[PDB]
RNA sequence: GCAGAGGUUCUAGCUACACCCUCUAUAAAAAACUAAGGACCACACGA
């Protein structure tokens, strides 16, 4: 491992496995927080730092679910198996508190969100931060052509984007719905 | 509050009746300005007419008997 | 072709842990120790999408 | 949460009452050698802890 | 009547020490120590990271070049510090190491009335000489715990859940004393697996003391 | 689109979707008493909005609609009390998801709670037919003085006792309080407190507490028990019965009428069921469902305390 | 740091004199419990009574077998014995027994109440004697211990009911104050022998408590 | 909108069920009033 990173892992190779010519290194960009399918986190973490050999076939970097090169779908977690003053009634699973503590099943979710412009009649709708009757501090954290800045935490209910009714269309956190923009 | 409703079924025996002379008293009480005859201990109209019928003091026929008795008070007030 | 449970009890003797796979347990809020030693242990839990 | 002797809280309380109509006995099986595995963790790290 | 003492307080190791409580009577010792063991892991007064501001970052969810961690992973190591302030309840504190190795608490610059319990606990991994990394952790007191969400200004400063619970395991053992004078006397052991911020007699104290005010409220006026 | 489900009198004639209703998953909530149920704070506010800016209104803390509206968004906490008195007495139906028996849909009071998912008291869980492996439930809210009388009188949870199928009670305990029950009405040969001579439940209690005499140790302690032979009259009866310590501490649990042979027995599931089936038979609707709650309290209680627990030895 | 919500006693209804059900609404989240098991086991088991029910046998050989002449049993005696409450002696020894009965129920008011035993329960009924001239068992209980001591560990021996609380119940339930976390909010049911009210019996238990405290009291 | 006209605001605001105010040629002094286009089909999952 010639270098490790988060973003991206560098292996010089061996020179018996290099190529005679233009070889030498492998350079690996680990895919960082993505949107999923099934609107979850595709994290790539590096499980390697620098010398470690690493022989071939070896998992530089964990993916979503996986702990050192090994299949991590959930946290292996306390169990008693005692009726507990009926929280675990039929079915049901009781909690300490310790776990959300720790952060042990805390899951990040990915929701992308779509504002289109259109060619509508009377003229476009305007992406640019034009729009009026709204407050000022929906208004900051939109940048001045109203996109929202990187980073900015956002609660259901807040304008991200500037998108104008040709002459209110913009788009807003679906209630319910907060976070970061990724 | 009323959370059973079963000693207003016996002044009831219909308890399908009960809650159409309980809704004609609870609208007296809320649309109306109708005095709740029951002491309202934080209770809401509907519950307030259940009790005053668990109570006995609004049944079928006392509720007809107050609304004629209004009837005949409206013909006073016309004078 | 996996583990026996004498395997497993030879495992927990491995350990200071109790063979039985019952340890005894008290009571978070009262205090007070239950009766018939309840069963304790690590496993594996899964949160599902469906939050 | 209950705790045990060594006062270590258990984290998760499960109904016993699934495990025989919907017999899967594999989880209590489950649950006795995560135990034992983690008897032995818990043995690996006090000697980590200490030199 | 007989009233317990702190007789004995011996500290076993940094992380966990044992607490004995010597003149307890029969009945009286078991009680004591649930309720001890109760109001110590619910309630007690310590210290935790709770906003974090990487200067090269905008928002948790992302990567730092030159640092083999996540930057959300970097939160994570700093949520369970061990830190220990006396004095001003809020505290600042800085972080500035450059080049190779991982950074630990011990990096942080240090200040006169904050001293980092675990200086060799790592906080992330510096994989590239020429790149650096600069924070400013924010330290106050607080009780039990704080979610992220429920506390609360630029994009910069990034909100870090707070575990402000000092101790995490708690055990308590009623054995019968040595006392010859008066027999079924049973002395009290509390062993308390703490983070080390907290002093232990300390901690004993204080709590007994919160038990005493919530017990006052029940004698009358 | 006549006919059939996609046709529209299946479609929605028959069925018609409903304004003022939700769904979340389903919570036990032991702690709830059985006509009432828990209800999300934040479903809440959603659901009873209209009543909520009405009672706004007649505060005067809104002094027009609009102003109703952007308050509700805000959620000051003026708007949370409102929302706690428009909670206190409109019954909200819970509909299971497949209704096949009229128990599907029964009404509960709302009781405010801080989790996004519902409650729904145990006892009736069993009537629902309904588990908490992510069981959702439809909520709705009855608006019109006879809707909520209507819920009040006949939808709520404490006036369907008995199964409309037959006549035996469909809240049955069904899976933890049974067991609890199970393991304080039994008998061993020989335990700590055996023998001894008890002045009364309370005293039983107070042994088991002080943990002097275990739960299933036979003693020999007075029951008080009130015999309904005259009609409409409490005839009280004091004497000397051989049972358990934990069948003692039950039998403050059982109202005075019914007689003590009931407890006396194991007290498994169809005992149980028995038992509730005389209490509604000799004592009133209101009496039996006060015995079913206080049931299971002491069975959930007696159970988490029995500590019983599966394992492979 | 230190500020917690202290609980305000909010409502104590006597339902009866014997039983009360004081209520605190505020308390602290995870703390209506902690408070709510330190007294029950408190009062239970070490609040002292002057309750002695072992007494002086008389005119049996044996407890288990009945005296005759009496239509109650020996051992239903023993529990009516064990029930009178007799207030706190000024002496903590027992130093009382009379035996006086009459024809039908004898109560406790035949026995008096020389010195301080001053008897509780005067209506309450030791024993039925079938025959009036016959005078037997009866005694009076009247040494201080603490707690509930059985007959095996502590003439004729009865288990002692020292212990001044016959129930106490301790219930938690979750209670906002305005818009915040729920805190737990504690009822305690608490039905007394009589010696003492439900109420001044919880203040007896909450000193006894901050005693124990006493010396951590951070000065 | 007393009829015509204009209207604070708290999108738009004599009809959507609407509603009120002041004013006399045309806008400007004031508070109380009210719910939005979503069709079909496949896949998957949860009960
Ligand atoms: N919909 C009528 C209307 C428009 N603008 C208004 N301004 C005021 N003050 N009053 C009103 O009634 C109206
Ligand atoms: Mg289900």
């Amino acid at each position: 491992v010639q270098y490790v990173d988060a973003s991206r892992i560098v292996i010089k190779v061996n020179e018996d496995e290099m190529y005679p010519g233009e070889a030498g290194i492998d350079i690996y960009n680990l895919t960082k927080y993505t949107r999923s399918n099934q609107n979850t986190c595709i994290n790539q973490m590096p499980c390697v730092s620098l010398g470690e050999p690493v022989e071939r076939g070896d998992v530089l970097a964990d993916g979503p679910s996986t702990d050192l090169g090994e299949l991590a779908l959930g946290q292996n977690m306390r169990v008693a198996f005692m009726p507990w003053n009926g929280y675990n009634f039929e079915d049901s699973i009781l909690v300490s508190e310790r776990v959300v503590q720790e952060d042990r099943f805390t899951t990040i979710h990915i929701q992308e969100l779509a504002c289109v412009s259109r060619d509508t009649k009377l003229g476009p709708e305007e992406i640019t931060a034009d729009i009026p009757n709204v407050g000022e501090a929906a208004l900051s954290k939109l940048d001045e052509s109203g996109i929202v800045y990187i980073g900015a935490e956002v609660t259901g209910g807040d304008i991200l984007v500037g998108k104008v009714t040709p002459k209110d269309s913009s788009l807003r956190v679906p209630n319910g719905v907060s976070g970061t923009v990724i | 509050a009323r959370v059973t409703v079963q000693d207003a079924v016996e002044k009831i025996g219909n308890r399908f009746d009960l809650v159409l002379v309980a809704a004609r008293r609870a609208r007296q009480m809320q649309v109306g300005g109708k005095d709740p005859l029951v002491p309202e201990e934080n209770d809401k109209t509907t519950v307030i007419a259940l009790r005053e019928i668990e109570e006995g003091l609004i049944n079928n026929q006392i509720l007809d008997v107050r609304e004629r008795q209004e009837q005949q008070e409206q013909e006073a007030a016309e004078l | 072709d996996g583990a026996k449970e004498a395997e497993i009890k030879e495992l927990l003797k491995l350990g200071d842990l109790p063979t039985s796979g019952q340890i005894r347990l008290y009571d978070g809020r009262t205090g007070e120790q239950f009766e018939r030693p309840v069963t304790v242990g690590y496993m594996y839990m899964l949160k599902l999408n469906h939050l | 949460m209950p705790y045990d002797e060594n006062g270590t809280p258990v984290d998760i309380v499960l109904n016993p009452l699934g495990v025989p109509s919907r017999m899967n006995i594999g989880q209590i099986l489950e649950t006795h050698l995560g135990m034992a595995a983690k008897g032995i963790g818990d043995k690996i790290n006090a000697m980590l802890k200490q030199q | 009547f007989l009233k317990p003492r702190l007789v004995d307080i011996e500290q076993v190791s940094s992380t966990h020490a044992k607490v004995t409580l010597e003149p307890l009577e029969r009945g009286f010792g078991h009680t004591l120590g649930n309720a001890l063991r109760r109001i110590l892991l619910s309630s007690m007064p310590g210290c935790a990271v709770t906003e974090v501001e990487i200067d090269g970052v905008l928002h948790e969810y992302s990567t730092k070049e030159g640092v083999q961690e996540d930057i959300l992973e970097i939160l994570l190591n700093l949520k369970g510090l061990a830190v220990r302030v006396q004095g001003k309840d809020e505290v600042i504190l800085t972080l500035n190491k450059s080049g190779i190795g991982p950074v630990t608490a011990a990096d942080i610059t240090h200040d006169g009335d904050v001293e980092i319990v675990k200086p060799q606990h790592v906080i992330c991994h510096l994989t590239d000489e020429n790149a650096s990394i600069s924070m400013r952790i924010k330290v106050q007191r607080g009780r039990g715990y704080v979610p992220a969400s429920t506390r609360i200004r630029p994009i910069g400063r990034l909100l870090v859940d707070a575990c402000y619970s000092p101790v995490e395991r708690i055990a308590y053992n009623v054995e019968a004393a040595r006392v010859e004078q008066r027999t079924d006397l049973d002395k009290l052991v509390i062993e308390m697996e703490t983070n080390g911020t907290i002093d232990p007699e300390e901690a004993i104290r204080r709590a007994a003391t919160i038990l005493a005010e919530q017990l006052e409220a029940f004698v009358d006026l | 689109m006549i006919k059939g489900k996609q046709g529209r009198f299946r479609q929605n004639l028959l069925g018609k979707r409903v304004d003022y209703s939700g769904r979340s998953v389903i919570t036990v909530g032991p702690y709830l008493r059985l006509h009432q149920c828990g209800l999300p704070k934040k479903m809440a506010l959603e659901l009873f909005k209209p009543f909520i800016y009405g009672k706004l209104e007649l505060r005067g803390l809104a002094t027009t609609i609009k102003a109703a509206k952007k308050m509700v968004e805000r959620e000051e906490a003026v708007v949370w009390d409102i929302l706690d008195e428009v909670i206190r007495e409109h019954p909200v139906l819970l509909n299971r998801a497949p209704t096949l028996h009229r128990l599907g849909i029964q009404a509960f009071e709302p009781v405010l709670i801080e989790g996004k998912a519902i409650q729904l008291h145990p006892l009736v869980c069993a009537a629902y037919n309904a588990d908490f492996d992510g069981d959702q439930m439809a909520v709705h809210v009855p608006l019109t003085l006879e809707a909520q009388l209507e819920a009040r009188a006949l939808m709520m949870s404490t006036n369907n006792i008995l199964s409309p199928a037959n006549g035996e009670p469909i809240i049955v305990p069904s899976q933890d309080v049974v067991l609890g029950l199970y393991y304080m009405t039994r008998d061993c040969v020989n335990a700590k407190g055996e023998g001894m001579v008890l002045t009364g439940p309370k005293e039983a209690e107070r042994l088991y507490r002080s943990g002097l005499a275990s739960l299933h140790a036979r003693v020999k302690v007075r029951i008080t028990e009130y015999e309904k032979d005259a009609n409409g009259e409490l005839v009280a009866k004091t004497s000397l019965k051989d049972t358990t310590v934990g069948r003692a501490i039950l039998w403050m649990i059982v109202p005075k009428g019914l007689p003590y042979s009931i407890v006396n027995q194991a007290l498994g599931k169809k005992a149980i069921s028995k038992m509730l089936n005389t209490c509604y038979r000799i004592l009133g609707l209101k009496p039996t469902v006060i015995f079913a709650d206080q049931i299971m309290y002491t069975g959930f209680a007696y159970a988490a305390r029995s500590g019983a627990s599966v394992g492979i030895d």
